């Protein structure tokens, strides 16, 4: 049991769950830069 | 406004230094969040309400 200690100091399932929720936070709020085919992406502009 | 630059937001003395030629920062993802006082020149941070 000791040797577990050795073999950590793996747990990449663990940082992928976090990467996919912060990819699609980062990708839902660039996507508000962009035009879509209008004069501009600025409702008050 | 700030010369052209519209928004809503608590105005607050920054820590940010700016380069002698800048008038606003942005934070990543592209939104403003310091300006410059074009009369004091001071630099001034964003927060939303």
């Amino acid at each position: 049991i000791g040797k577990i200690q050795d073999s950590l100091s793996a747990l990449g399932k663990l940082q992928d769950v976090v990467n996919h929720n912060a990819q699609a936070l980062n990708t839902l709020v660039k996507q508000l830069s962009s035009k879509f085919g209008a004069i501009s992406s600025v409702l008050n502009d | 406004n700030f010369n052209g630059l519209t928004g809503t937001g608590v105005l607050t003395e920054s820590n940010k230094k700016f380069l002698p030629f800048q008038q606003f920062g942005r934070d990543i993802a592209d939104t403003t969040d310091a300006v410059r006082d074009p009369q004091t020149l001071e630099i001034l941070d964003i927060t939303p309400c």
